[PDB]
């Protein structure tokens, strides 16, 4: 089950 | 930029017996960057049929990939594994030995 | 056991040659069950293990959303840090970024784990407390920064502590019999003359789930650490592992030597010699 939101770096 | 050498594994996914099928197995692992080429040969050809993993990383980040193909392992025929990756100045070849 | 869920994501730009590459990977403990592949032709999550294809079109509609929302970050990625590095947009560059979460026997929580490499190297990690982070240089300080006032390590903290360990759960029950079998080494020696005064010895460990395993060559009960040929725990491709451990012996001193081999998936420690 993958992560929800991904923040960008 | 890091730039580090395949390990090459050559083997079948069952012991080896003359006669029964098998797969044959190339086992990349632990380089960066992730660009390789990555060839099974018999008796010096290339094997068209040749499927691989999900390209995949260690803890380390390097990565590492399985390619293989249906055989009949014989007496006579000789198989291999060539290699490609910056790291090497030319394709590294690897044969099979049924023990290794 | 001890279990673990972990995604693999690579990121490979391809300068004049398109859109940047994504791989996204999935495990539980030794098994692969999807990938996301930004060259396949479907440009959904698709099962790698047989027990995954029971998810509902629900679980692959939200996971292929998920996955790309992942890709487009990892597309926006490689720009950031070229900027940050100054770097030619003519290169190739790689982002590898890995998550997910252990749990005990119990299947209880027991660590959780967020890292990002650029270009093979550490950039940025989440610690094993989940409330900070590993900076390895300037660029990386700017995405902590950036992280710390989006609260990143917040959302990430319920992320493996929670929704992971409960998915990993699921998984494990839901795939009991490949991901809750411990198949023990099928274990057998080989004896090779390579001259006429030494010989090799090779210790085998096939068809084994899970991959983890201590192959050791003992000489008088004395480990041979220095003087063992010892492979990586490879593939066999049928969802078991396979490995070897070979030592090169005086002729007529076989007998001394003895193979030890330590798995989950044996009661007792084998203790394997030639004879």
């Amino acid at each position: 089950f993958l992560k929800e939101p991904v923040h960008g770096v | 930029m890091i730039q580090r050498t395949p390990k090459i594994q050559v083997y079948s996914r069952h012991p080896a017996e003359n006669g029964k099928s098998n797969f044959l197995n190339c086992y990349v692992s632990g380089f960066h960057p992730s660009d390789i080429e990555v060839d099974l040969l018999k008796n010096g050809e290339r094997i068209e049929k040749v499927e691989h993993s999900d390209l995949s990383f260690s803890k380390d980040w390097s990565f590492y990939l399985l390619y293989y193909t249906e055989f009949t392992p014989t007496e006579k025929d000789e198989y291999a594994c060539r290699v490609n990756h910056v790291t090497l100045s030319q394709p590294k070849i690897v044969k099979w030995d049924r023990d290794m | 056991g001890s279990h673990s869920m972990r995604y693999f994501f690579t990121s490979v730009s391809r300068p004049g040659r398109g859109e940047p590459r994504f791989i996204a990977v999935g495990y539980v403990d030794d098994t692969q069950f999807v990938r996301f592949d930004s060259d396949a032709a479907s440009q959904r999550m698709e099962p790698r293990a047989p027990w995954i294809e029971q998810e509902g079109p629900e679980y692959w509609d939200g996971e292929t959303r998920k996955v790309k929302a992942h890709s487009q970050t990892h597309r926006v990625d490689l720009g950031t840090l070229r900027g940050y590095y100054n770097q030619s947009e003519a290169g190739s560059h790689t982002v590898q970024r890995m998550y997910g979460c252990d749990v005990g026997s119990d299947w209880r929580f027991l660590r959780g784990y967020h890292q990002y490499a650029y270009d093979g190297k550490d950039y940025i990690a989440l610690k094993e407390d989940l409330r900070s982070w590993t900076a390895a240089d300037m660029a990386a300080q700017t995405t902590k920064h950036k992280w710390e006032a989006a609260h990143v390590a917040e959302q990430l903290r319920a992320y493996l502590e929670g929704t992971c360990v409960e998915w990993l759960r699921r998984y494990l029950e839901n795939g009991k019999e490949t991901l809750q079998r411990t198949d023990a080494p099928k274990t057998h020696m080989t004896h090779h003359a390579v001259s006429d005064h030494e010989a090799t010895l090779r210790c085998w460990a096939l068809s084994f789930y899970p991959a983890e395993i201590t192959l050791t060559w003992q000489r008088d009960g004395e480990d041979q650490t220095q003087d063992t040929e010892l492979v990586e725990t490879r593939p066999a491709g049928d969802g078991t592992f396979q490995k070897w451990a070979a030592v090169v012996v005086p002729s007529g001193q076989e007998q001394r030597y003895t193979c030890h081999v330590q798995h989950e998936g044996l009661p007792k420690p084998l203790t394997l010699r030639w004879e």
